[PDB]
């Protein structure tokens, strides 16, 4: 499963 | 900018027998960027039917292709891989040899 | 999808422990989020929660345990100011953030005095148009309204004097231009016992 | 005995004109099970391998928007990066992030990883103990200041311990005749003159999972870092894993040499000499 | 210090008209979203928007448009005015996908079919009791908002001119006169309470006032009455030693 959090802008 | 000249090689699924079918394989990894052009030949002319795994890439960035075909080798029949990327002044030829 | 909150309303009183739960229909669901939201406000975040087990703030505990889908909100030593209608946020994907139909709680004051009474009010616009109270009584008295589209009664409402440090639970009923009885009107569901109806 | 799983992904600039090209994919061990494609019809993350189709509605609406998520995050980047290397717009650049966990043979959180680059150079990485940061160059360090800030490690350390872990033990015991195979290597060994008096023996590996091998050449029982040619483990196409090695040899003295071969798959290390 | 608005944050539409609810947001967030909430059915998924330039779709996109120019601003923009759509309308935002989410003031949102149903309150203070005061000690004057349609108002007491939050209390939600009809009018009651002593002195003014959020001034009207625009109707009481 991918991650549904964490995943942010540089 | 980091720009990765790629390794080629070519070779099939299964040990190479005349008269049974079988998978050309050419295996382009080590390069960077991700774009390059990669045909198989058949004594020369291109090989139209030709699929490739999805794009991936290893621990150091660089990126990894499979390409592949359905083929039956015969004694008198030539396979190659061309390949092309930005790296090259112009398409990298590496022949196919089922002796290795 | 669905996410489904414990069913409401809930009556919790004064100092104890109210607790409500959440479930959710995705098995991936990463992010959990508690939200309060009283009347004709926004919802404000109680707690966010991603890893399984208890988290704590204060008054308030998370649990997830995703295994089960499973989200609660244990909220310790309820105070009057926590009253309000809970909210879960299931997060389903990117952007979709999915929510539960809410859960009403009511924190219901210690009523320090139970002392019913119903009382008759006159208008300042004129003195002739009528109203009825029905003030101070205890928190286990709940209030029906039917009897015709004549006689409007209104919910039990609960005010507060801060320097007097009184608690109020009130209700209000009128009718318009009838032969309308101030003491027939609040006992469709039965009132207290010694109400005082001083006529 | 030990696994991982992994999520790889690429956005390209193809730009003076932007859109970009995003592919993703992902991996079990060396097996992988699905992929995105934003130049692919379907615009969903789409199965590749037999187990993960039997994962419901949620899942794909799930993964699909996660993943498309994924590569708007990515646009941005390629709008911002350019900003903070002063590189104009006629050029094409890219962006590449990898994640996931490792488990040991109890199945039980082993370490965990997310990387990021661009250009091909490392840009930013997750250190080991998954509360900080390495930022490589001074760019780098506004994007760990951001994301210091945000708590991108405390959501991170949240799926890499969890959210990894347990969906690849489903992953796992969903398709345990696929992934907890081990596809023994098929050994053989060929033999070329190269002129009167020298000459290449080629040890081969044919078909093994997983990609992991071992192959070490040794004269008279002693480890040849000498004269080795030593190919980049490729795949056959069908799941599986080639390798060779090989080394020049004096005639007639051939016998003096052993191939060996360790893997996961064989009961014991292979011992083949020539003959 | 950096927030969220919406705009505007009540509005009566006519039937088959557009309107656009801006929602802008100083923060930098990434992720932005539009609910709509009815009182039943909780919080509901509109829209939403994991970064800027991009949009997406949640529960109930139907009849509704969305907009993300910038990272700033998400505007919800409603093409046809359906009356399904009446409803209570929350725009928010987080600073990624799949994180805490920060939503703004609201917006009351009512769509009518007929302008001759819009009516302003009616609104009168009721003077306390004599045996109130006689067994408590204490004085409760009530409110009455009534025959009023819709359900867009707010309820406020001033004493001697200033507003007061000890007290008083306002019931929850507006009841209806005739709760069966189509389009019925509400009412609203609301009770403060002071001592005798601060009731009972002439020198103290009482105010019970409401504010209606009515008709834009851009609206179609012709008939009987006066234009029921967005108005407070006041209603006062004093002190009295009898």
């Amino acid at each position: 499963e991918l991650a549904g959090i964490g995943i942010l802008t540089v | 900018m980091i720009q990765r000249t790629p390794k080629i090689q070519v070779y099939s699924r299964h040990p190479a027998e005349n008269g049974k079918s079988n998978f050309l394989n050419c295996y382009v990894s080590g390069f960077h960027p991700s774009d390059i052009e990669v045909d198989l030949l058949k004594n020369g002319e291109r090989i139209e039917k030709v699929e490739h795994s999805d794009l991936s890439f290893s621990k150091d960035w660089s990126f990894y292709l499979l390409y592949y075909t359905e083929f039956t080798p015969t004694e008198k029949d030539e396979y190659a891989c061309r390949v092309n990327h930005v790296t090259l002044s112009q398409p990298k030829i590496v022949k196919w040899d089922r002796d290795m | 999808k669905e996410v489904e909150q414990n069913s409401g309303p809930l009556s919790v009183p004064e100092g104890a422990i109210a607790s409500l739960n959440c479930t959710y229909s995705d098995r991936g669901s990463q992010s959990f989020f508690w939200y309060r939201q009283y009347s004709g406000k926004s919802p404000e975040l109680i707690m966010f929660i991603y890893s399984n087990g208890d988290k704590e703030d204060g008054r308030f505990t998370a649990q997830l345990n995703k295994a089960s889908q499973y989200v609660s909100l244990l909220i310790r030593d309820s105070q009057p100011s926590d009253s309000a209608t809970y909210l879960c946020a299931v997060n389903f994907g990117g952007g979709k953030l999915i929510f539960g139909q809410g859960t009403e709680l009511s924190v219901k004051p210690n009523i320090q005095n139970p002392d019913p009474a119903v009382y008759q009010l006159r208008d300042s616009k004129s003195s002739d148009k009528s109203v009825c109270l029905f003030t101070d009584f205890d928190s286990q008295t709940n209030v029906s309204q039917s009897k015709d589209s004549d006689v409007y009664i209104t919910d039990k409402c609960v005010l507060d004097m801060r320097s007097m440090d009184f608690k109020s639970n009130s209700a209000v009923a009128w009718s318009n231009k009838s032969d309308f009885a101030c003491a027939n009107a609040f006992n469709n569901s039965i009132i207290p016992e010694d109400t005082f109806f001083p006529s | 005995g030990s696994h991982s799983m992994r999520y790889f992904f690429t956005s390209v600039s193809r730009p003076g004109r932007g859109e970009p090209r995003f592919i993703a994919v992902g991996y079990v061990d060396d097996t992988q099970f699905v992929r995105f494609d934003s130049d692919a019809a379907s615009q969903r993350m789409e199965p590749r391998a037999p187990w993960i189709e039997q994962e419901g509605p949620e899942y794909w609406d799930g993964e699909t928007r996660k993943v498309k998520a994924h590569s708007q995050t990515h646009r941005v980047d390629l709008g911002t990066l350019r900003g903070y290397y002063n590189q104009s717009e006629a050029g094409s650049h890219t962006v590449q992030r990898m994640y996931g966990c490792d488990v040991g043979s109890d199945w039980r959180f082993l370490r965990g990883y997310h990387q990021y680059a661009y250009d091909g150079k490392d840009y930013i990485a997750l250190k080991e103990d998954l509360r900080s940061w390495t930022a490589a160059d001074m760019a780098a360090q506004t994007t760990k200041h951001k994301w210091e800030a945000a708590h991108v490690a405390e959501q991170l350390r949240a799926y890499l311990e969890g959210t990894c872990v347990e969906w690849l033990r489903r992953y796992l015991e969903n398709g345990k005749e696929t992934l907890q195979r081990t596809d023994a290597p098929k050994t053989h060994m060929t033999h070329h003159a190269v002129s009167d008096h020298e000459a290449t023996l080629r040890c081969w590996a044919l078909s093994f999972y997983p990609a992991e091998i071992t192959l070490t050449w040794q004269r008279d029982g002693e480890d040849q870092t000498q004269d080795t040619e030593l190919v980049e483990t490729r795949p056959a196409g069908d799941g599986t894993f080639q390798k060779w090695a090989a080394v020049v040899v004096p005639s007639g003295q051939e016998q003096r040499y052993t191939c060996h071969v360790q893997h996961e798959g064989l009961p014991k290390p292979l011992t083949l000499r020539w003959e | 210090i950096a927030g969220i608005t919406q705009a505007p944050t009540s509005q009566i539409l006519a039937a088959g008209r557009r309107m656009t609810l801006r929602c802008t947001q100083d923060m930098r967030h990434n992720a932005m979203y539009w609910y709509r909430q009815d009182l039943g059915l909780g919080l509901r998924l509109i829209h939403y928007s994991n970064t800027a330039g991009t949009t997406g779709k949640g529960e109930v996109p139907d009849g509704y448009s969305v907009s993300r120019a910038n990272t700033d601003d998400f505007p919800l923009t409603l093409a046809s005015a359906v009356p399904s759509q009446t409803s209570v309308y929350f725009c928010a935002s987080s600073l990624s996908f799949g994180t805490e989410a920060f939503f703004g003031q609201g917006t009351r949102l009512t769509v009518v079919e007929d302008l001759n149903k819009v009516f302003p309150p009616e609104v009168a203070v009721f003077e306390p009791s004599e045996a109130e005061i006689s067994h408590t000690q204490k004085a409760t004057l009530v409110c009455l908002a009534t025959g009023f349609y819709p359900d867009h108002v707010e309820l406020s007491w001033w004493v001697n001119g200033k507003e007061v939050h000890s007290g008083v209390c306002t019931d929850p939600q507006p009841l209806k006169e005739q709760p069966a009809l189509n389009d019925s009018r509400y009412a609203l009651s609301s009770r403060l309470r002071v001592s005798a002593t601060f009731w009972q002195d002439p020198r103290n003014h009482f105010r019970c006032q409401v504010q209606f959020y009515g008709l834009s001034e851009n609206d179609e009207w012709t008939q009987d009455r006066a234009k029921p625009v967005t108005q407070i109707v006041s209603a006062e009481a004093w002190g009295r030693a009898d």
